[PDB]
RNA sequence: GGGUGCUCAGUACGAGAGGAACCGCACCC
RNA sequence: GCCAGGAUGUAGGCUUAGAAGCAGCCAUCAUUUAAAGAAAGCGUAAUAGCUCACUGGU
């Protein structure tokens, strides 16, 4: 499960390239986070010269995860890797091209510039 | 195996021959080891330089030469030597085997007077003994 | 009401101002005649019972602004 | 004493007294410690002794009465004024139907022996015989939504000072 | 009573920057 | 204590943007009264409103 030291990659084009977990928000006692769920984390790696950088702090949404989600209807969805966006504060995504697929589970956290500029929603 | 030394190089007008030149452990010095012309065989703390095969003798009539032992009154001023007596015939307790050899520096009537390598000075008895060479 | 007694009295006195009155006077004028005239026309508006009383009054007013 | 009008019949059974006339009829029990009694065409009422605590019992009960007289007699009432911009009352059936900026109307039944009346859309007027009771009624209808401090809006007593 | 998501509403209000509140829904303790 | 009067010239004069009983400066009369200040406070931008003094009642 995503936990705190846990390493995700970014899935925005906002410059930074994997993050590493230091605590999931939501109150005392978090401690493992899944599609929806936004956390704190230092930027691990970044391309050169961008806007966000290595060692910086950042706040970012998780919209994959390989543990997954159950759902109402009785489907289960999950993906290949753990990826979140970072975000602007509004949630917006800093970069302006997102690559590789996105799970849905993102639309109901409200990541919808995200699901929108992804190739794909799986 | 600890060997027996000769300390009183007692023998004397009797030739002997240098046999061997072997370490004594138990002296931290040289021994070497002497047939004499008459059978007998002894050891002794081998001076520097001394060889195997070179004829070693003692007494009055000894040839000044390193190895050989004379008494005092018998050795030329300035020669240097080991294993001093210091009573006649009580062998030699001075420099036996270890150590530096003291020097003849002079002769005055009965007497021998000798620099010890410590710079001390004394006169002995020119009856005493003393063997030829560096210890 | 009419005229207050002060501007009666002012128009009446010939100037345009009051004083500190009991030091510096700021002008004469006759009463038989001009007290007198003032508490005619005043008179409606004045609780007076004889004229004598109203002219009281005038004075009275006279005397506040140095007159 | 008090005064019976013309009308008004007065019925006391130990601590309780019944008031009927033209307007309505009223019960009301009153302090054990106070004598009630109907002398001929007045009421009188009669303290256990002088002490502070009885003389103030005594007006206390004498006012109560005097009110149960006019009540009675003199069909009571208590207007009340909605002040706010969509702020309005109608009467539907024996219902009071109030539209006070709530998502939905607030409607409000009078008990037996009360009305409420809605003569203008702001302004409600209840009435009874009981003067207590059409108090009570105008204190809980005002409470569905008082006087708010900056603009004044909600419901107030017809002479209420609420300065914003 | 409380936790949480939401709604009320980008409404009311405010010159603007901004921006509620009272009403109400759902899971949980 | 409670009820009711507390008035007329008149917003006195002057001054002051205003200055009306009540910023300040002069005064502080007179009327009709049972009584009622050219007003003792609050109040007003100035006004208004409210009290007080005095009088009646109870």
């Amino acid at each position: 499960m995503i936990q705190q030291e846990s390493r995700l990659k970014v899935a925005d084009n906002s410059g930074a390239r994997e993050v590493l977990v230091i605590k999931v928000l939501g109150g005392s006692g978090r401690r493992y986070a899944n599609i929806g769920d936004v956390v704190v984390a230092t930027v691990k790696d970044a391309t050169p010269g961008g806007v966000v950088k290595k060692g910086q702090v950042v706040k970012a949404v998780v919209v994959r995860t390989k543990r997954g989600v159950r759902r109402p209807d009785g489907s289960y969805i999950r993906f290949d890797e753990n990826a979140c966006v970072i975000i602007r504060d509004d949630k917006s995504p800093r970069g302006t091209r997102i690559f590789g697929p996105v799970a849905r589970e993102l639309r109901d956290k409200d990541f919808m510039k995200i699901i929108s500029l992804a190739p794909e929603v799986i | 195996q600890y060997r027996i030394i000769d300390f009183k190089r007692d023998k004397d007008g009797i030739p002997g021959r240098v046999a061997t030149i072997e370490y004594d452990p138990n002296r931290s010095a040289n021994i070497a080891l002497i047939n004499y012309a008459d059978g007998e065989k002894r050891y002794i703390i081998a001076p520097k330089n001394l060889k195997v095969g070179m004829e070693i003798m003692s007494g009055p009539d000894a040839d000044i030469k390193i190895g050989n032992a004379l008494p005092l009154e018998n050795i030329p001023v300035g020669t240097l030597v080991h294993n001093i007596e210091l009573k006649p015939g009580r062998g030699g307790q001075l420099v036996r085997a270890a150590g530096t050899s003291a020097q003849v520096l002079g002769k005055e009537g009965k007497y021998v007077i000798v620099r010890l390598a410590s710079g001390e000075v004394r006169m002995i008895l020119g009856k005493c003994r003393a063997t030829v060479g560096e210890v | 009401k009419t005229p207050p007694a002060a501007v009666l009295l002012k128009k009446a006195a010939g100037i345009e101002s009051g004083s500190g009155e009991p030091n510096r006077n700021k002008v004469a004028t006759i009463k038989r005649d001009k007290v007198r005239e003032i508490a005619e026309l005043k008179m409606p508006d004045l609780n007076a019972a004889s004229i004598e009383a109203a002219m009281r009054m005038i004075e009275g007013t006279a005397r506040s602004m140095g007159i | 004493p008090i005064e019976i009008p013309a009308g008004v019949t007065v019925t006391v059974n130990g601590n309780t007294v019944t008031v009927k006339g033209p307007k309505g009829e009223l019960t009301r029990t009153f302090h054990p410690d106070m004598t009630i009694t109907v002398e001929g065409n007045v009421i009188t009422v009669t303290r256990p002794s002088d002490e502070k605590h009885h003389r103030a019992l005594h007006g206390t009960t004498r006012s109560l009465l005097a009110n149960m007289v006019e009540g009675v007699s003199k069909g009571y009432e208590k207007a009340l004024e909605l002040v706010g911009v969509g702020y309005r009352a109608s009467k539907q059936g024996k219902k009071l139907v109030l539209s006070v900026g709530y998502s939905h109307p607030v409607e409000i039944e009078p008990e037996e022996g009360l009305e409420i009346e809605v003569p203008s859309q702001t302004k409600i007027i209840v009435k009874g015989a009981d003067k207590q009771r059409v108090g009570e009624l105008a204190a809980n209808i005002r409470a569905v939504r008082p006087p708010e401090p900056y603009k004044g809006k909600g419901i107030r007593y017809e002479g209420e000072l609420v300065r914003l």
